Order: structure tokens, then sequence, then C-alpha cells
């Protein structure tokens, strides 16, 4: 149970960032290092320290004793997208007037 | 004028369970600024141009507080309430413009050297009003004390009644009190140590237990130094329960007893409440 | 007297990039000492002999501030300006020797129990001078307030003018103000709630709009309790724009209206500025 954590109140060291932006949300992480498990592991969990969980790294297979992971989307795993949708639009009959 | 922030407080939910340095790195910023207001209040804010109130030269707290001295350029901006200022208008007459205040908001100011004159007046704008003052009050008084208090804030209306006082002088009354004229019908009251005043003026009111007979006179006294006497002038006599146009409801006699100017107030009427109050005095010091 | 350092401020360039404990180990030394002055100012410095101002018994801040009580041994050293002291000379007359001050430097002192007498005088040395005081000022006044203010510092010359005030008493004026005598030529002014004073003394000045006719009289009043009246004595009459040796430029009448002593100031002349100012009052309380 390594942690990715602290440097709170957005202090410069952390480099851990949520970025709201550009109609969107950008959430960056540094690559994760793991070693000395001595044991057979599968998956990886990012466990919100306060509790619950943010997401799950399935790890695709099963390893032992060490893990190294980068986010191929350049260390930022998440870019969240709201783009372009409107819900409301229905279709109805109408009188053409004229 | 060094600007102060309000109180700014630290999170203890931080620290031992969180990143130590960071949460502290923040806390100092508070603490440093936090004491700044404190010392800037009770010490010269021009000590910030110094080591920033640090070092032995740094801002110190005055149990009396400090009246902040500055340029006019700073008072050229509405100056916040709650502040003690000392400015000397010898250079020029100034306006001290004050923010719109709140009910209870105070503004304390002085000219210590008393350079204030008509040649060195002092103008003040406390926003939207100052009670009794149409527009901006001007102050020509040397050794005055500018104290504003906002007696109404309401919505837009900052109403400042105004007090001002000579920063110095002898403001005390040597003798003020009240007693009841004895079954003996008189007493002797030490007024002040016989040396304290060359002149005094007092007001005695001798009133019956039932209040119907109340005696009043206008007491002007000349302390006689060499003879150890006190010379009186009584006039403007007024009465209520007076049964005789002669001395009535009581009598007023004087003396110096036990190195005290001692008034002897004798009433033929028993149960007479006499309040002895010395309203004004005078003594001679050195020339100049 | 617990000694205070000036403000002493923390380095934030320290901490998260440097050794945490050390830079903090230093900072506490500041902070601790830093609040000390604060609480020592507004609380008893004899609370340092206690838990050092800590605990519930520790020094507390007084919005009024605290007048620091001590031995004479401590005042046997020049005592710094800015300090509030309370010492009672019942034990003996003392000298309070004060450092050479700066323009604006204050020294506040009191005897709360008023033990100060001639038997319990109070001597003061503020270095190099005290304005109006040759050598060291002595204070025999009970319930006095010692306030020094250094009105010149310059190079060597610490000039202290001096204010002193009775720590107590009734210092208020019930009625002071100014108005213009109405087109009706008079008005009624509530002076004080009819019960507030057995005696009052006021000064009214009735001056024409153009200031040429200005009326002045010496107003001495006896409030009549049982009859709900006020008895006046007028004398020492003075005028400028008086056209007649009779009542002129205005008239002064009295009454008690709406549980107020109410003066009725009537001027045959329109546009007369009358400033009503009650200079001195008296009321009777309990015996002793």
């Amino acid at each position: 149970t390594k942690v990715i954590e602290n440097i709170p109140e957005t202090s410069p060291d952390r480099l851990v960032h949520e970025y709201w932006d550009d109609g969107d949300c950008t959430i960056v992480m540094p690559n994760v290092k793991f070693t000395g498990f001595k044991k057979y592991a599968s998956g990886m969990l990012f466990y919100k320290a306060s509790g619950e969980i943010i997401s799950y790294y399935d790890f695709n297979y099963r390893v032992r004793d060490t893990v190294e992971i980068i986010w191929k989307p350049t260390e930022v795993f998440l870019k969240a997208f709201l783009q372009n949708q409107e819900h409301e639009t229905p279709w109805s009959p109408e009188e053409e007037r004229g | 004028m060094f600007i102060q922030e309000p109180k700014k407080l630290i999170d203890t939910g931080e620290i031992g369970n969180a990143s130590t340095g960071d949460i502290l790195f923040d806390g100092g910023n508070k603490i440093n600024s936090d004491f700044n207001a404190i010392y800037n209040a009770f010490g010269d804010q021009r000590k910030m141009a110094v080591a920033n109130g640090t070092g032995a030269d740094g801002q110190i707290i005055h149990a009396t507080g400090y009246y902040q001295k500055h340029s006019i350029t700073e008072y050229a901006t509405p100056v916040k309430v709650g502040t003690r200022h000392d400015i000397d208008t010898s250079t020029v007459g100034v306006k001290v413009i004050i923010e719109r205040g709140e009910l209870g908001d105070c503004v304390e100011f002085i000219n210590s050297n008393g350079s204030i004159s008509v040649t060195n007046p002092l103008t003040i704008q406390a926003i939207d009003s100052i009670k009794g003052v149409s527009g901006n009050l001007v102050v020509t008084s040397p050794y005055s004390k500018v104290t504003l208090r906002c007696i109404s804030s309401d919505n837009s209306t900052s109403v400042w009644n105004y007090s001002i006082e000579s920063m110095f002088g002898q403001k005390e009354s040597p003798a003020e009190g009240t007693w009841n004229i004895s079954t003996s019908g008189s007493v002797d009251i030490p007024l002040f140590h016989r040396t304290e005043y060359n002149m005094a003026k007092l007001l005695v009111t001798c009133q019956s237990v039932d209040g119907r007979k109340i005696k009043t006179a206008e007491i002007n006294i000349l302390v006689d130094t060499v003879n150890s006497e006190v010379i009186s002038s009584e006039y403007a006599v007024m009465r209520v329960g007076n049964e005789t146009e002669e001395d009535e409801i009581a009598n007023i006699a004087f003396s110096i007893k036990e190195n005290y100017v001692t008034a002897t107030i004798s009433s033929s009427t028993v149960g007479m409440r006499a309040a002895v109050k010395v309203i004004a005095t005078q003594k001679i010091g050195v020339a100049q």
C-alpha cells in the first residue's frame, strides 16, 4: 500500500494535479514505483486515502514482487470530456401556418 | 501605513496527518502577517521600512498603543477606522479622509508636538457624514486629539459624532464628594493639600434629607499662601427651601486645616445633604 | 517588569526546502517571546513568575490594556516609554525614572487605590527634561493618572509635556450645542433629564447671523426638585451688538420640560446664533 499523497493545499512539490479547464478536467499523476512485494500480485488500486476508491488498475496479468507504471497519455491518466451534447431536444407535430 | 490583514488561522487537521512543511509553510505566512498588525498597531509602521518590525529596532507593543505617523500621501486615501495616528501639520494643513465607518467605529489621532494651527489646520472626511460637522471638519488646535467615533453606520450613512481634547494639562478636580450635614450641623472637609492650588472654584449644594431645603451658592476662592488662608467670594445665591433671606438652609465657611484647604459647611438644619464639588482650580508654576 | 524584545519574524525561505525542526526550533523562540510582550503589555507581568503567562492563570489581553504593577526596584531603573503602570505609593514615595524618549513617546501610569499622597508622593525622571517640570516631577494626587508624552526628542533633548487626570468622577456635560434663534425668536432646549443634576452651570452665547449682535451672560442655576423648577442667577452680563442696556440681543428663560431642565432662550432679534454649553454641573448622591 504505497501512497500518492500529501503536499496538500496545492503546494508546488506535489505535481499531482486536477486541472479543471477548457470545458474539461485534467488529472495528472507521476509514474508509480513498486518493489519488494515478495509475492504474486494482480491489478493495482488507487485508493483515495480519505476512503473509497478513485479507480482500478487491472494490471492485465499477474506479476510478482515489483511494479512500474507510467500513463502513456503522458502521466495524466484522465482527461474528462463534456463536449457538445444538449439533452432536451424532442420532436413534435406542428402547424406549418402559411 | 503598513496594511494589516484580519486574523488568519491555522488548520490543525493538517500537520501530523498531512505534509508537515507545506501546511506550515502556509502557517508562517499567517503568523508573520498576524503579528504584523499587532506590532504595526502598537508600534511605528515606519519600522517596517526597517527590518520589517524585526530585530531590536523592530516594532514593539505599547501598552499605551502607538499613534501611527505617516506621510499625507497615505492619508490621501480613506484611512481605516480603529487606527491611532500622530501627524503634525507644521508642514501644511492636511485632510485626513476616513472610510465610511460602522456604529462604534473609532478613529484616534493626535498632533504630539502640537504643530497644528490655522497655518497648520487639519481637514477630515469620514464618509457620508460627521455628526455636527457639515462637510469636512478642520482642526487648527495645537496639542489636540482627534477622536472620531461613528455613531451611525446603518446602510450608507456613517454618522460620526466628534470628540477632541487637549493632549495635556491639569484636568483633575481636587475635591468632589457628597455628605449629609451632621447632627452637629457642620463639618470640615479637606479640599486639597494647601499647596496644590492658588485658586480653586467649587460648588456646594446643601439639601435637606427630604430635599425640600436645598442650598446653593457660587463659590470662588483665593488661597492665601503666606497667611495660610483662603479668601472667598460668594454671590449669585440661590435657594429653594429657604425660610429666611439671610444665610439659610446651611452656611458655608472656609479654612485651611491639616495642610488642606478645609471648607466648614454649617447648617442649622439637621439632615442636610451637602455635595462638595470643586469644578475648577488654578495654581501658578514657573514663568514660561 | 518582564522585558520584551521587539517583533522578531520567521524565515519562510526555510522549512520545506531546509531542515524543518531547526528553522522551527528557532521560530518558536520568536513566537513565544513574541506573544510575551503582547500579554505582558495587556496583562500582569507578575504572571510570568506564574506559569510564564501560560495556563488559565496566564497573562490575558485587556482590550483596556493593563497598567503593569511592580516593585520600586524595577522602576529604580529608567523605565521605557509606551508602558502602562499601576503603582501605589502607600508604602512610600517613589521616583519613576524614565528613559530619554522620542517625540510622541508616551508613558502611562496610575495609582488605582489612590494611595498617592504627600506622604505617598511620586517622583519621575524622564531623561533631560519634562516640559513645565524643572527636575523631577512629584505626584501627591490620589487616584491620579500619570501620563507622560515626549513632545521633543531631537538629539539629546527629551521634552515631556505632562498630562495628569483624576482616574474617576463625573466629567460629562449634559448639554452642549449650538443653534440659531428661531423666526419665533426663541426655543426650548432639554438640558438634562430633570433628575440628573441638583446644580448645573452653563454658558449661552446669542450671536446675530452677521455676528454683530452677540449676547452673553453668566448662567448659574439651582435645579428645584420638589417644585420641578430651576432657580437661576445671572450676572456679569456682557454684550457687543447691544442696542439697549436692558435685556438685549436675546433673552434667557428657564423651565423644566419633558423631564428635562429646559432653557427657553428668546431673542427679539431674528437670526441669532445661540450656542448652549453646560460647563459644570452638580448632583447629590449618598453621604460618604
